[PDB]
């Protein structure tokens, strides 16, 4: 969907979760 | 999950949780991939070497949950299964070649703060995203170690070189699946387990923003050894079948 | 077997 992926408690409030950085910092 | 932490709170809202009617229990797990679509493993439905043949009357769809055992009144929300669709040339004889099922809900389910789809990926996010040390994460209630979790667990594991996925096993492994976990060099460590079938492997896009579920929980030897990695589903390889199936059953 | 009864109504 449109909306698919975003998280309310996260995403959508520009809320990080406590690990999601490391995801990003393995994005090379 | 093995050497996972617990989940926050609305972490991973589309969590499903496959739902044993009688006797009660969890079966597996599984995701939400639209107000009326559930996405699982194909071998959580039909293993006949387990005598598991499941029928849409036999299970529930749980979704927006955290607790495993507790019934999360205000918050979770338990739907009917309308029709399973499982892949046409699954292999459960062999190695779970095309692991994947399809379930579609008999109402659509309202979409929370607890509760909301994943994204499947295109084309060129899978070919971005899909790349060795490139760490995913998966999401369970299934066991903490080969011989259960108060809440959802979570884990974050690297995408493992395909040469090393097919030295770690003796059994044949097919385009449509990929392998994650650490080396045991690495040090970290972590895995799937028994229960964590088909729930779903993701992967934050770093260009929009967005979670992707590029893999299902699908098959390991043991959970968390050294040397053993766990086997993936490949979501976007199987796209085709998905998309097919609901724009033929909608 | 550790599972919280579910509401009657969706059984
Ligand atoms: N232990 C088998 C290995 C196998 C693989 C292919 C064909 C036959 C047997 C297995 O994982 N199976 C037997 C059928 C179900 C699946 C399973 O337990 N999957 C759950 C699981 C555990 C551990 C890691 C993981 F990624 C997934
Ligand atoms: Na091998
Ligand atoms: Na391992």
């Amino acid at each position: 969907e449109a909306d698919c992926g975003l998280r309310p408690l996260f995403e959508k409030k520009s809320l990080e979760d406590k690990t999601e950085r490391e995801l990003l910092e393995s994005y090379i | 999950i093995v050497e996972g932490s617990d989940a926050e709170i609305g972490m991973s809202p589309w969590q499903v949780m496959l739902f044993r009617k009688s006797p009660q229990e969890l079966l597996c797990g599984a995701s939400l991939i639209s107000d009326r679509w559930v996405l699982t493993a194909a071998h959580c439905l039909l293993y006949p070497p387990w005598d598991k043949n499941f029928t849409e009357n036999d299970l529930l769809v749980r979704i927006g949950k955290h607790s495993r055992t507790r019934y999360e009144r205000n918050i979770e929300k338990i739907s009917m299964l309308e029709k399973i669709y499982i892949h046409p040339r699954y292999n459960w004889r062999e190695n779970l070649d095309r692991d994947i099922a399809l379930m579609k809900l008999k109402k659509p389910v309202a979409f929370s703060d607890y509760i909301h789809p994943v994204c499947l990926p295109d084309r060129e996010t899978a070919a971005s995203l899909l790349q060795a040390g490139y760490k995913g994460r998966v999401t369970g209630w299934g066991n903490l170690k080969e011989t259960q979790p108060s809440v959802l667990q979570v884990v974050n594991l690297p995408i493992v070189e395909r040469p090393v996925c097919k030295d770690s096993t003796r059994i044949r492994i097919t385009d449509n699946m990929f392998c994650a976990g650490y080396k045991p060099d690495e040090g970290k460590r972590g895995d799937a387990c028994e229960g964590d079938s088909g729930g779903p492997f993701v992967m934050k896009s770093p260009f929009n923003n967005r979670w992707y579920q590029m893999g299902i929980v699908s098959w390991g030897e043991g959970c968390d050894r050294d040397g053993k990695y766990g086997f993936y589903t490949h979501v976007f390889r199987l796209k085709k079948w998905i998309q097919k199936v609901i724009d033929q059953f909608g | 077997g550790d599972f919280e009864e579910i509401p009657e109504e969706y059984l």
